[PDB]
C-alpha cells in the first residue's frame, strides 16, 4: 500500500458480536417468557468475550503493530464523536418521556406532578453529592490528560486513579438511592422515567469506568505516548458525556421534577 | 513496572503468517475456540428454543 | 478459506456482496407476503380464516420490505461496494466493524420469523402501537421478539452509519473536497446522517414498549399516567426520516444512472442536487406529526405541520427537474438501467405528489388510514426504492460480477414490472377516497372490483420477480465477460476492472490542487 | 340546560380536562354545602356538565375510588 | 497545565465533594414512611416480574416500598 | 355508504364534507397539471437526435424551479388551512354524544338529561335480512338529530380504534385515558356508513359505525321512549 | 483469495445446472417461508 | 374560632399568598351563594381567615376595585 | 471555508427568513382593541415622563395604548 489506511486482518469477532446479540435477545425473552435464565448468560459471557478479544486486538494493532497513522486516528476521532451523538439522541427519547409525561400530568396521577403518592427524593441530599462527585471526577481527567500529554507518569496514574473511584462512589450512591428510594419502576409514570432514565444513565457510568480503567492498565503498561492516546481521549469525551447528561437528569427529574 | 512495550511489537510483528487475533500464541487459540464453541452452541440451543416456543 | 472471506470479512466489496444476496433473499420473503396479503383481499370472504394471521402477513410484510430488503441493498450493498471505489478510498474506515453490521442483520431476520412462529404472532402493524401491542392485547413473546428484532437492525444500521460518515469525511483524497464527491455519495452520507439521529430515538421508544411489556412501566398506560400518543410521537420522530433513508441513496443511484445513459460527464446543477439532498434530509425531522392528524391535536399544531410538510416539494422538484434536464440534449442510450430510471422518475413524482395531497390534515381526515396512504407510498416509495433499486442492479451488475445481462431479457423484465405495480397500486387511490380502510382482511361488497383488480397486478409482479431470477442465472449461465464500458472519466467505481480486484487504491489516486 | 357549552379553558379537541375539571368541582362543592349542611342544588351546573362530558366507566371508577379512599385528586 | 488542573482538582473539586458528604451524612437519617393507601396508578401489575414471587421489585426495600396490598 | 365502480369520495352529507370535495378538486387539478407536465417533459427530452452534452448553466432555471413551486404550494395551503380552521370555529352544539370503542363493537352514551346508553355490534352476515349491507350493518344505530350541530365525544375502554363516517368527514380516533371531540352536522335525514379506523386487532374490519339522523321530533321521541 | 469473473461470490458458477439449482434452493426458500409460516399459525 | 389556624400550604414567612387566596375563596363562594340565592353563611370560614391576616388598607383597596370594575383577580 | 458558509447563508439561512418573512406577512393586520378596563397595575403614573404632555409613553401608538383616562 501507499495509503495511511488500515486494512485489517479477517477476524472472527463481529461473527461472535453479531451472535452475542442472538443470544442476549432471545435470551431476554426466554427469561420473560420461558422462566430460564440459561440462553441470557450464555449471550451475556460472549459478548464480553467478543469485546475483550476485539478491543484487545485494536491495542494489538495500534501499540504493538503501529497501523495508527495519523488518518487512522483522525477516523477513529470521528467515530467516537459519531457515536456519542447517537448516545445522546438515545437519551432525548427518555427526556422527551419524562417532559410528557411531568408536563400534562393526567386525572390518574391526581393531575398533579409529582403525583398523588410519589414523595420524591430530596435533590439537595445525594443527588447533589452525586453531582459533586461526577463534576469533580471531570476536574480530575483534565488534570489526567494534562498529566499525560506532559510526559507524567505518576500524576497521570493518580488524576485517573481519583477519577475512577469518583466513578465508583456515584454508582454505590446511586446503588444505596435505588434501595432507599420508597417508589419503585412500577409506581406508575414517575417510577418509570426516573428508574429507566438514571438507569441507563447508571449503565452508562459503568461502561465509562470500565474504560477509565482499561486506560489506567494500558498506562501502567506505558501503552500512551505524550502524543498518541486516542483510546484516553475516547474515554474522556465518553466521561464527560455522562457527567453532561448526569446534570440534565439532575436538572429535569431530580430538581424540576420535584 | 517497566516498559515492555518493544518486547510485544517484537512479538506481534513476527512474520509468521498469524492474524492479530491469533498472534499472542497458544492462549488466543483456546480462547477463540471456547468463544466460538459457546456462540454456535448457544445460536443451536436458541433454535431448538424456538421449535419449542413454536408449539402450544 | 471460505470461512476467512465470507463469515470473517474485513473487505467492502464481499461485504456488499454479502448485503445484496441477504436483500435478495429478503425481498422473496417480502414479496411472499405481499401476494398473500392480495390473497386474501382478491376476493370478499375470508381466505385464511384468521383475520389475526391476515394482521401478522401485514405487519411482517412492511419489516421485511424496509428493514431486511430496501435498507440492506441501498446502503449495505450499494453503498459497501460503490462509495470506497467512487472516493478512490482502499476500504471503509471501519472494516471489521462493517462485517457486524452485516452480521446482524441474520439474527434480527430470525427474531422476526420468530415472531411470526410463536403464539397468534404479531399482528400489530409495522407501527406497532400500545396498546394494542401491550402485554394484555399481544400477550406473549411475539411483539418482544419483534422488539429485539428492530433493536438489532436499528445497531446494525447505527454503526453502519457512524462507519459510512467516517468513510466519507475522512477517506477522500487530499485534493478532493466534499464538493467533488458524487452525487450517490452524498445520498449515503446524508441517509447515515439520518439513521445516526433517528433510529436512537425509535430506539429509546421500543424500550419503553419492552418495559411497559416486561418491567411495569407505564410509559404509555393511562392507568399508570402514561400516554399511548408519547409512543406515536417517538416512533414518528424516527419514522418520516426513515421514509427519506429509504429514498435518498435512490436519489443518488437515479442521479448517477440518469447522468451516464443520457451521455453526460455530470449530471445538472450538482450544487443544487446536493442542496436538494441537504434540505430534504433537515426538513424530514421537522414533519413528523402528518402521521397523527386523527389523534386529537391542537389545530395550530395541526397547521404548522401541514405547511412544514408541503415545503419538502421545493426540494424535491429541484432534483425532479433536473433529472429532466440532464437528460436534456443527450444522447440517450435506451439500456435496461434508463428505463427503471424514466420509471422512477415518473412513479416516483406521482406518489410525492399524493404525499403533498395527505399533508392537508383537512383532507387527511377524510384519507387517513384508507388505501389513499397505501397508494400513496407504494408509489413513492415501493415503487420508487424498487425501481432505483433494479436501476442500479442492472447498471452496476457487470461491475460487481464480472458478467454482461441479456439487455432483451432485461426489457421484457422492466415491461412485466411496470404493468404490474400500476395495475396493483392505481386502483387503490379509488378505494382510499370511497374509504376502504387500511389494515382490513375484508371489506364491504362495493369495495370488491379494484380489489380484484389490485390482486391481479400482484400476479403481474410476480412474473416479474421470477423472471428476474432467471435473468440473473442466465448471465452467470453464459458467462460473458465484459471487455470495455463508456463514460470511465467520470465513473471511477469502473476504473479497476470487472470485477475489481479484490483490494483496489493501493496505490491511491493522483488528484492536484 | 341543553348541553355543556364551549368552555374557553378547554378550546381543543381533548376535552379529558374538562370533564375532569366539572367532576372535581361538581364533587367540591357538594362536599362544602355538606360541610354546613349546605344546600347541594348550588353544585348543579357542575353536575350537568360532567354527566353531558364525561364517560360512564370514568365517572364510575372516580366515584369507586372516592368510596375506597384512593381517588388522587383533591376534594 | 497539569498543575492548574490539579490544584482545581484538590482545591475546589475534591473539597466540593467533601462539603456535599458531611451535608448528605448529616441528613442521612431514616424517615417515618407514609401510611399505605392502594392507590390504583402505583404498584402496577400487568406482568409478573421475572425473578422472587413474581410481586417484588428488583431492589425491594421492605422497610418503604409495599406491595399492592400493602407493606410485609 | 360507498357503491360499487366508485372513482370519488362518497356524496358530502355536511357542510365540511363538501368543502374538501371542491379542495379535493382544486388539489387534483395540480396533481394531473405536475404529474403529466413531468410524463410530457420526460417524452421531450427523449425524441430529439439534437444534443447538447457540454456543462449547462442552472441558476437561471432554478429560479423557475423552486418560485412557481413555491406559489402552488401557497395556492393549495391558503385554501387547505382555511377549512381547518373552519372544522375548529367555535359552534353552540345542543348534543353531546359519547361513543366508546371495544374490541370489537362501539358503544354510545347519550347523557346530556339521562343515563341512555347501548352496544353497538355488526349483524353477522348469517344474520343480514334480504337487502342489508355485508360488515356493515348494526343492531343499534346511532340516533342522532339532522341539521343541528352535535358534539361527538371519543375514547376507547381498551386498544387504540378510530371512529369514522366518510360521508360526513369524520375521524377521530379512540384512545383510552383520552376524550377527543369533534362535530357533527348532517344536511339530510338517512343512514350514514363508517368503519373503524385503527388498527385493533383480529376484528378491526368487523365494528361498523351506522348513524340514523332523523327530525328532531323524532329524535326527541326516540329519546323519551328509551326511558 | 481468487480473483476474478466467477471467483468473487460465495456460491460457484463452474456449472451452470448445479447454480440453477442453487439458485432455485435459495430464492424458492424465501419465497416458500411465509406460506409455510401460514401454514404453521393455521395448523394451531 | 380564635384565628387562623397554620396553613400547610402557606407555611413562610410571606403570608402574602395567604391572605390573598382566602380574600379570593370567601368572595368566589358569596358569588356562587348569591347566584342561586343560596347561603353565605357557608362562606364563613375564608372570611374569618381572611380578616384575620389581611391587612384593613388591602381588603379596603380590594373592595373598591372589585366596585370600580378593576379587581385583578378572577371572582 | 468559505464556500460552506455561503451555501449556508443562501442555501438555509436567508430561505428560513423568507419563510418566517411570509408567516409574518400573512399574520398581519390590526386585531380589535380590547375594552379599556382602569387597572391599577397598567398604565402607571409616578413621576409625569420628560417630553410630550407628561402623560404620553415614548412611542404612544393612539389605536392601541390607552391613557390612564381611556382611549383617546
Ligand atoms: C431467517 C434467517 C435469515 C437467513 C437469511 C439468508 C439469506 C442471506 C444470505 C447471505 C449470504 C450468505 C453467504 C455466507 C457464506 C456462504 C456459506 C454457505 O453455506 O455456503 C454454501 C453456499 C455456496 O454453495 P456452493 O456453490 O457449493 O459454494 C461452494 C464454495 O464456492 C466452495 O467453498 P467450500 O467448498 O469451502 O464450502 C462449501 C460448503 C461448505 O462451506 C463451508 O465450509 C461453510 C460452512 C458455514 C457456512 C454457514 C453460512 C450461514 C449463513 C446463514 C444465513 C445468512 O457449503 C455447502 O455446499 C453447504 C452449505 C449450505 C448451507 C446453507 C446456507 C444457504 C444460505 C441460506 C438460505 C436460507 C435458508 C433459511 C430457511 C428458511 C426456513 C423458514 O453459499 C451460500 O449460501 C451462497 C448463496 C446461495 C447461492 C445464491 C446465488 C444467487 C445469485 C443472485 C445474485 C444476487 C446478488 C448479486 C451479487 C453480486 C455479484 C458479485
Ligand atoms: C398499465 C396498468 C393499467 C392501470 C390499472 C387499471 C386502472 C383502472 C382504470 C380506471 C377506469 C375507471 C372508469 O371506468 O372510468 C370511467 C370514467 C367515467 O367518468 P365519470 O364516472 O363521469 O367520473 C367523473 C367523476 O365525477 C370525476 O370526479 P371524481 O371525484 O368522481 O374522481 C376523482 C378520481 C377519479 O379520477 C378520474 O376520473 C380518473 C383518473 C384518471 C387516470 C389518469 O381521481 C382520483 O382522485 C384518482 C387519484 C389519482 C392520483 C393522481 C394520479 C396521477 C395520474 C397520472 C397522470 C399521467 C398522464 C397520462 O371516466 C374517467 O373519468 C376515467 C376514469
Ligand atoms: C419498501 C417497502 C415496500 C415494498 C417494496 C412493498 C411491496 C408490496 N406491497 Fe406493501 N407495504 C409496505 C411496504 C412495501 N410494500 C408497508 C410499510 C406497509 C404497511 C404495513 C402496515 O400497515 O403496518 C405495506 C402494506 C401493503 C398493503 C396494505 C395491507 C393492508 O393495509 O391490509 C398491500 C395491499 O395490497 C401491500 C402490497 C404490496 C405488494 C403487492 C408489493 C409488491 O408485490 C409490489 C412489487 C415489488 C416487488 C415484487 C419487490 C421486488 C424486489 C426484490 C425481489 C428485490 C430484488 C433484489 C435485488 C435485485 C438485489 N403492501
Ligand atoms: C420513499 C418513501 C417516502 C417518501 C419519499 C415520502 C414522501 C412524502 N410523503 Fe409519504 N409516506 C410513506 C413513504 C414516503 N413518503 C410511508 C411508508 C407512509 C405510511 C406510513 C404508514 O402509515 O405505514 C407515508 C405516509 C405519509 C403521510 C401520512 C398520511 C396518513 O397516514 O394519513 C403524509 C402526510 O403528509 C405523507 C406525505 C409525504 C410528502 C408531502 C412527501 C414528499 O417528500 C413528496 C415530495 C415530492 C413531490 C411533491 C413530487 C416531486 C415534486 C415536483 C415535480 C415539484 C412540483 C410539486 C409541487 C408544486 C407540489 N406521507
Ligand atoms: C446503580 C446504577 C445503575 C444500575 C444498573 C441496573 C442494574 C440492574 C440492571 C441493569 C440494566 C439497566 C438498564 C435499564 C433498563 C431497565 C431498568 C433499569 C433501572 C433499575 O435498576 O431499576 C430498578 C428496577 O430494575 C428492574 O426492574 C430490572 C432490571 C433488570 C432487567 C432489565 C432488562 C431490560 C433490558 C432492556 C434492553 C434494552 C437495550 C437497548 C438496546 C438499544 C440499542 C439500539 C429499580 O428498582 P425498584 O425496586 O423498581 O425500585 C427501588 C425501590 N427501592
Ligand atoms: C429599538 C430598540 C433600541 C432602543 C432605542 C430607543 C429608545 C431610547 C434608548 C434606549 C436605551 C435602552 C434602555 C433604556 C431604558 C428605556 C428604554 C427601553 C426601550 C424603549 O424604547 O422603550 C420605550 C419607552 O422608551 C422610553 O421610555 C424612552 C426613554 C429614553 C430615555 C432613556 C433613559 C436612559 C437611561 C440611562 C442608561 C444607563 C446606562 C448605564 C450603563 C452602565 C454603567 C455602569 C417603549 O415605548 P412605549 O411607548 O413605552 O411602549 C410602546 C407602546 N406602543
Ligand atoms: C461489569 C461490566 C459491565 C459493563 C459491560 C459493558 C461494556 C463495557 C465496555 C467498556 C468499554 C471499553 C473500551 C476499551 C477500548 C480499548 C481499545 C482502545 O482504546 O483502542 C485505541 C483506539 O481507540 C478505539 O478504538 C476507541 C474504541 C472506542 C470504544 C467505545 C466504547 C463505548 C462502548 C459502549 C457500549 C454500548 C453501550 C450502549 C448501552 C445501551 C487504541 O489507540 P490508542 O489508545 O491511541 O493506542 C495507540 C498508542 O499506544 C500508540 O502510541
Ligand atoms: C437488548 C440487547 C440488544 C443489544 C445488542 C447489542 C448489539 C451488538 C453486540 C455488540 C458487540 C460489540 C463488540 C465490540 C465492537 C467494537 C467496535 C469498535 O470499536 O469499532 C471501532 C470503530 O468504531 C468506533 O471507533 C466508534 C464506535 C464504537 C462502538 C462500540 C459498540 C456499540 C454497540 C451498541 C450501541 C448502540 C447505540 C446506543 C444508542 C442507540 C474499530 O473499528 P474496526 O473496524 O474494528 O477496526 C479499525 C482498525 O483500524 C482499528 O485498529
Ligand atoms: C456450549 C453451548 C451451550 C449449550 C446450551 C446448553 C443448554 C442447556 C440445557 C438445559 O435446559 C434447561 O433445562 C432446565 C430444566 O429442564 C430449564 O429450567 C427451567 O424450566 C423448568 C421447567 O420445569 C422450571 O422448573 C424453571 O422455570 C426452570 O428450572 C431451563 O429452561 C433450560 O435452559
Ligand atoms: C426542465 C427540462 C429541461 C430544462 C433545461 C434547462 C437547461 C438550461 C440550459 C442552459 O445551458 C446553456 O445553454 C446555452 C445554449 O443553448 C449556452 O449558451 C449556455 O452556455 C449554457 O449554459
Ligand atoms: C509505585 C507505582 C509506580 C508505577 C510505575 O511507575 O510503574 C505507583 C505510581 C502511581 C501509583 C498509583 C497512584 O498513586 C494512585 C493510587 C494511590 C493509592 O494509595 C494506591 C493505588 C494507586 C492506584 C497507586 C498504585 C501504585 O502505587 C502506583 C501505580
Ligand atoms: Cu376497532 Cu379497528
Ligand atoms: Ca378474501
Ligand atoms: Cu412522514
Ligand atoms: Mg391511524
Amino acid at each position: 500500500q501507499t495509503h495511511a489506511y488500515h486494512m485489517v486482518n479477517p477476524s472472527p469477532w463481529p461473527l461472535t458480536g453479531a451472535l452475542s446479540a442472538l443470544l442476549m435477545t432471545s435470551g431476554l425473552t426466554m427469561w420473560f417468557h420461558f422462566n430460564s435464565m440459561t440462553l441470557l448468560m450464555i449471550g451475556l459471557t460472549t459478548n464480553m468475550l467478543t469485546m475483550y478479544q476485539w478491543w484487545r486486538d485494536v491495542i494489538r494493532e495500534s501499540t504493538f503493530q503501529g497501523h495508527h497513522t495519523p488518518a487512522v486516528q483522525k477516523g477513529l476521532r470521528y467515530g467516537m464523536i459519531l457515536f456519542i451523538i447517537s448516545e445522546v439522541l438515545f437519551f432525548t427519547g427518555f427526556f422527551w418521556a419524562f417532559y410528557h409525561s411531568s408536563l400534562a400530568p393526567t386525572p390518574e396521577l391526581g393531575g398533579c406532578w409529582p403525583p398523588t403518592g410519589i414523595h420524591p427524593l430530596n435533590p439537595l441530599e445525594v443527588p447533589l453529592l452525586n453531582t459533586s462527585v461526577l463534576l469533580a471526577s471531570g476536574v480530575s481527567i483534565t488534570w489526567a490528560h494534562h498529566s499525560l500529554m506532559e510526559g507524567d507518569r505518576k500524576h497521570m496514574l493518580q488524576a485517573l486513579f481519583i477519577t475512577i473511584t469518583l466513578g465508583v462512589y456515584f454508582t454505590l450512591l446511586q446503588a444505596s438511592e435505588y434501595y432507599e428510594a420508597p417508589f419503585t419502576i412500577s409506581d406508575g409514570v414517575y417510577g418509570s422515567t426516573f428508574f429507566v432514565a438514571t438507569g441507563f444513565h447508571g449503565l452508562h457510568v459503568i461502561i465509562g469506568s470500565t474504560f477509565l480503567i482499561v486506560c489506567f492498565f494500558r498506562q501502567l503498561k506505558f501503552h500512551f505516548t505524550s502524543n498518541h492516546h486516542f483510546g484516553f481521549e475516547a474515554a474522556a469525551w465518553y466521561w464527560h458525556f455522562v457527567d453532561v447528561v448526569w446534570l440534565f437528569l439532575y436538572v429535569s427529574i431530580y430538581w424540576w421534577g420535584s | 513496572f517497566e516498559n515492555r512495550v518493544a518486547e510485544k511489537q517484537k512479538l506481534f510483528q513476527e512474520d509468521n503468517g498469524l492474524p492479530v487475533h491469533l498472534k499472542g500464541g497458544a492462549t488466543d487459540n483456546i480462547l477463540y475456540r471456547v468463544t466460538m464453541t459457546l456462540c454456535l452452541g448457544g445460536t443451536l440451543y436458541s433454535l431448538y428454543c424456538l421449535g419449542w416456543a413454536s408449539f402450544p | 478459506m471460505f470461512i476467512n472471506r465470507w463469515l470473517f470479512s474485513t473487505n467492502h466489496k464481499d461485504i456488499g456482496t454479502l448485503y445484496l444476496l441477504f436483500g435478495a433473499w429478503a425481498g422473496m420473503v417480502g414479496t411472499a407476503l405481499s401476494l398473500l396479503i392480495r390473497a386474501e383481499l382478491g376476493q370478499p370472504g375470508t381466505l385464511l380464516g384468521d383475520d389475526q394471521i391476515y394482521n401478522v402477513v401485514v405487519t411482517a410484510h412492511a419489516f421485511v420490505m424496509i428493514f431486511f430488503m430496501v435498507m440492506p441493498i441501498m446502503i449495505g450493498g450499494f453503498g459497501n461496494w460503490l462509495v470506497p471505489l467512487m472516493i478512490g478510498a482502499p476500504d471503509m474506515a471501519f472494516p471489521r466493524m462493517n462485517n457486524m453490521s452485516f452480521w446482524l442483520l441474520p439474527p434480527s431476520f430470525l427474531l422476526l420469523l420468530a415472531s411470526s412462529m410463536v403464539e397468534a404472532g404479531a399482528g400489530t402493524g409495522w407501527t406497532v402501537y400500545p396498546p394494542l401491542a401491550g402485554n394484555l392485547a399481544h400477550a406473549g413473546a411475539s411483539v418482544d421478539l419483534t422488539i429485539f428484532s428492530l433493536h438489532l437492525a436499528g445497531v446494525s444500521s447505527i454503526l453502519g452509519a457512524i462507519n459510512f460518515i467516517t468513510t466519507i469525511i475522512n477517506m477522500k483524497p487530499p485534493a478532493m473536497s466534499q464538493y467533488q464527491t458524487p452525487l450517490f455519495v452524498w445520498s449515503v452520507m446524508i441517509t447515515a446522517v439520518l439513521l445516526l439521529l433517528s433510529l436512537p430515538v425509535l430506539a429509546a421508544g421500543i424500550t419503553m414498549l419492552l418495559t411497559d411489556r416486561n418491567l411495569n412501566t407505564t410509559f404509555f398506560d393511562p392507568a399508570g399516567g402514561g400516554d399511548p400518543i408519547l409512543y406515536q410521537h417517538l416512533f414518528w420522530f424516527f419514522g418520516h426520516p426513515e421514509v427519506y433513508i429509504l429514498i435518498l441513496p435512490g436519489f443518488g443511484m437515479i442521479s448517477h444512472i440518469v447522468t451516464y445513459y443520457s451521455g453526460k460527464k455530470e449530471p445538472f446543477g450538482y450544487m443544487g442536487m446536493v442542496w436538494a439532498m441537504m434540505s430534504i434530509g433537515f426538513l424530514g425531522f421537522i414533519v413528523w406529526a402528518h402521521h397523527m392528524f386523527t389523534v386529537g391535536m391542537d389545530v395550530d399544531t395541526r397547521a404548522y405541520f401541514t405547511s412544514a410538510t408541503m415545503i419538502i416539494a421545493i426540494p424535491t422538484g429541484v432534483k425532479v427537474f433536473s433529472w429532466l434536464a440532464t437528460l436534456h440534449g443527450g444522447n440517450i442510450k435506451w439500456s435496461p438501467a434508463m428505463m427503471w430510471a424514466l420509471g422512477f422518475i415518473f412513479l416516483f413524482t406521482v406518489g410525492g405528489l399524493t404525499g403533498i395531497v395527505l399533508a392537508n390534515s383537512s383532507l387527511d381526515i377524510v384519507l387517513h388510514d384508507t388505501y389513499y396512504v397505501v397508494a400513496h407510498f407504494h408509489y413513492v416509495l415501493s415503487m420508487g426504492a424498487v425501481f432505483a433499486i433494479m436501476g442500479g442492479f442492472v447498471h452496476w451488475f457487470p461491475l460487481f460480477s464480472g458478467y454482461t445481462l441479456n439487455d432483451t431479457w432485461a426489457k421484457i423484465h422492466f415491461a412485466i414490472m411496470f404493468v404490474g405495480v400500476n395495475m396493483t397500486f392505481f386502483p387503490q387511490h379509488f378505494l382510499g377516497l370511497s374509504g376502504m380502510p387500511r389494515r382490513y382482511s375484508d371489506y364491504p361488497d362495493a369495495y370488491t372490483m379494484w380489489n380484484t383488480i389490485s390482486s391481479m397486478g400482484s400476479f403481474i409482479s410476480l412474473t416479474a420477480v421470477m423472471l428476474m431470477v432467471f435473468i440473473i442465472w442466465e448471465a452467470f449461465a453464459s458467462k460473458r465477460e465484459v471487455l470495455t464500458v463508456d463514460l470511465t472519466t467520470t465513473n471511477l467505481e469502473w476504473l479497476n476492472g470487472c470485477p475489481p480486484p479484490y483490494h483496489t487504491f493501493e496505490e491511491p489516486t493522483y488528484v492536484n490542487l | 340546560y341543553q348541553t355543556a357549552p364551549f368552555d374557553s379553558r378547554f378550546p381543543n379537541q381533548n376535552q379529558t380536562r374538562n370533564c375532569w375539571q366539572n367532576y372535581l368541582d361538581f364533587h367540591r362543592c357538594e362536599k362544602a354545602m355538606t360541610a354546613k349542611g349546605g344546600d347541594v342544588s348550588v353544585c348543579e351546573w357542575y353536575r350537568r356538565v360532567y354527566k353531558s362530558l364525561c364517560p360512564i366507566s370514568w365517572v364510575s371508577t372516580w366515584d369507586d375510588r372516592r368510596a375506597e379512599g384512593t381517588f388522587p385528586g383533591k376534594i | 497545565g497539569a498543575r492548574t488542573w490539579r490544584f482545581l482538582t484538590f482545591g475546589l473539586a475534591l473539597p466540593s465533594v467533601a462539603l456535599c458528604t458531611l451535608n448528605s451524612w448529616l441528613h442521612s437519617g431514616h424517615r417515618e414512611r407514609p401510611a399505605f393507601i392502594p392507590y390504583h396508578h402505583l404498584r402496577i401489575r400487568t406482568k409478573p416480574f421475572s425473578w422472587g414471587d413474581g410481586n417484588h421489585t428488583f431492589f425491594h426495600n421492605p422497610r418503604v416500598n409495599p406491595l399492592p396490598t400493602g407493606y410485609e | 355508504m360507498a357503491y360499487p365502480m366508485q372513482l370519488g369520495f362518497q356524496d358530502a352529507t355536511s357542510p365540511i364534507m363538501e368543502e374538501l370535495l371542491h379542495f379535493h378538486d382544486h388539489t387534483l387539478m395540480i396533481v394531473f397539471l405536475i404529474s403529466s407536465l413531468v410524463l410530457y417533459i420526460i417524452s421531450l427530452m427523449l425524441t430529439t437526435k439534437l444534443t447538447h452534452t457540454s456543462t449547462m448553466d442552472a441558476q437561471e432555471v432554478e429560479t423557475i424551479w423552486t418560485i412557481l413551486p413555491a406559489i402552488i404550494l401557497i395556492l393549495i395551503a391558503l385554501p387547505s388551512l382555511r377549512i381547518l380552521y373552519m372544522m375548529d370555529e367555535i359552534n353552540n352544539p345542543s348534543l353531546t354524544v359519547k361513543t366508546m370503542g371495544h374490541q370489537w363493537y362501539w358503544s354510545y352514551e347519550y347523557t346530556d338529561y339521562e343515563d341512555l346508553s347501548f352496544d353497538s355490534y355488526m349483524i353477522p352476515t348469517s344474520e343480514l335480512k334480504p337487502g342489508e349491507l355485508r360488515l356493515l350493518e348494526v343492531d343499534n344505530r346511532v340516533v342522532l338529530p339532522m341539521e343541528m350541530t352535535i358534539r361527538m365525544l371519543v375514547s376507547s375502554e381498551d386498544v387504540l380504534h378510530s371512529w369514522a363516517v366518510p360521508s360526513l368527514g369524520l375521524k377521530t380516533d379512540a384512545i383510552p385515558g383520552r376524550l377527543n371531540q369533534t362535530t357533527l352536522m348532517s344536511s339530510r335525514p338517512g343512514l350514514y356508513y363508517g368503519q373503524c379506523s385503527e388498527i385493533c386487532g383480529s376484528n378491526h374490519s368487523f365494528m361498523p359505525i351506522v348513524l340514523e339522523l332523523v327530525p328532531l321530533k323524532y329524535f326527541e321521541k326516540w329519546s323519551a321512549s328509551m326511558l | 483469495y481468487e480473483e476474478g469473473p466467477g471467483k468473487n461470490i460465495p456460491f460457484s458458477v463452474e456449472n451452470k445446472w448445479r447454480l440453477l439449482a442453487m439458485m432455485t434452493l435459495f430464492f424458492g426458500s424465501g419465497f416458500a417461508a411465509p406460506f409455510f409460516i401460514v401454514r404453521h399459525q393455521l395448523l394451531k
